């Protein structure tokens, strides 16, 4: 569930808002037997950061083996801050 | 600084002209010069914004005209209530930032 | 502003050039090479903007 | 557009100087314009006080900095103008006014006259 939400705690005020339809992952999860594979490419080019997404649904294999497949990434996020750029990080479980 | 006459006098109708002149180190680029009335009991109202632009309610025989260092007004068709205490305000750079007119008491010979 | 008009800050100097489009927000007390100098200002030592 | 202005008639010698004009009707989403203070003694010409934007900037006139005061009430009501230690020269009529930086002073107030009960 949404364990420890207070992970941000200070804003000032929001602007832009989006709602979107969510990423395709499989209903909920256990250890081992691994399927989804998430890529991303982050980019920085004339103060236009950019994120290219792809997401390989289904893996049934042996642990590690990483595969010789082949696939584009479409353009995701295209996004003028303008700033220097330096601890983007997720979380994980 | 900005100076001008401290009175004028002329027939009654028309032949009526007053300037200010001041001193060009003192005086930054001689821009946003204005021309005021002042009445006596009355509260003064705004004739000419800079130089040459006549803004709205005014008549158009007040005319305003700036030559190298010295600018002035004129006026056609004067009436008999007329006179009036004419005044020039304008930007100086070295001194306090504005400075108003030397005095002015337009008469009439009418009577 | 008609004593002066000091709401509107410019940047004189930085450690270096700047890439297109890029927005320098982060100010600090800048040395100049070699001197240690930090915390206040002083000799080669001036707020940038 | 209406411009009031209040003040005493007289004053002791020693007494402090509270001006107060109120404004109604202004484009206040702009930038330079604002509310001044000006004053005349009869038998000399004009000569200029204040003047605040509206962003709470106060000009004075040079050498005269620590007694003067303003009022900026933020509330679009009046603006007080405070001045102390106060000299049987400046015993005066004052214009409180509008100020653009084009238009030096726009439209002009009716303005209060105050003397020295000295
Ligand atoms: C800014 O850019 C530099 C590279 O020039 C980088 O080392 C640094 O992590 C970036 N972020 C900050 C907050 O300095």
């Amino acid at each position: 569930m949404e364990s420890e939400f207070r992970v941000y705690s200070s804003a000032n005020n929001c602007t832009f808002e989006y709602v979107s339809q969510p990423f395709l992952m499989d209903l909920e999860g256990k250890q081992g037997n691994f399927k989804n594979l998430r890529e991303f490419v982050f980019k920085n080019i004339d103060g236009y950061f950019k994120i290219y997404s792809k997401h390989t649904p289904i893996i049934v294999r042996e642990p590690e083996d990483l595969p010789q497949g082949f696939s584009a990434l479409e353009p995701l996020v295209d996004l003028p801050i303008g700033i220097n750029i330096t601890r983007f990080q997720t979380l994980l479980a | 600084a900005l100076t001008q006459p401290a009175s004028v006098s002329g027939s009654p109708g028309q032949s009526i002209t007053v300037s200010c002149t001041g001193t060009s180190s003192d005086l930054g680029n001689f821009q946003y010069v204005s021309w005021y009335q002042h009445h006596p009991g009355k509260a003064p109202k705004l004739l000419i914004y800079e130089v040459s632009k006549r803004p709205s309610g005014v008549s158009n025989r007040f005319s305003g005209s700036k030559s190298g260092n010295t600018a002035s007004l004129t006026i056609s068709g004067l009436q008999a209530e007329d006179e009036a205490d004419y005044y020039c305000c304008s930007y100086t750079t070295t001194t306090i930032p504005v400075a108003f007119g030397g005095g002015t008491k337009l008469t009439v010979l009418g009577q | 502003k008609v004593s002066g008009n000091y709401n509107y800050l410019y940047r004189l100097f930085r450690k270096s050039n700047l890439k297109p489009f890029e927005r320098d927000i982060s100010t600090e007390i800048y040395q100049a090479g070699n001197k240690p100098c930090n915390g206040v200002a002083g000799f080669n030592c001036y707020f940038p903007l | 557009i209406t411009l009031k202005e209040s003040g005493p008639t007289l004053v002791k010698p020693t007494q402090t100087l509270t001006l107060t004009c109120a404004f109604s009707g202004f484009s206040l989403n702009t930038g330079g314009a604002g509310v001044g203070w000006i004053r005349q003694p009869p038998g000399k010409a004009l000569e200029w006080l204040a003047l605040i934007y509206w962003d709470g900037d106060k000009r004075y006139n040079p050498s005269l900095k620590s007694r003067l005061a303003i009022i900026m009430d933020t509330s679009k009501n009046r603006v007080v103008l405070t001045m102390t230690n106060m000299d049987p020269v400046d015993t005066a009529t004052y214009y409180c006014a509008h100020h653009k930086i084009e238009y030096i002073f726009d439209y002009w107030g009716q303005g209060t006259l105050v003397a020295v009960s000295s």
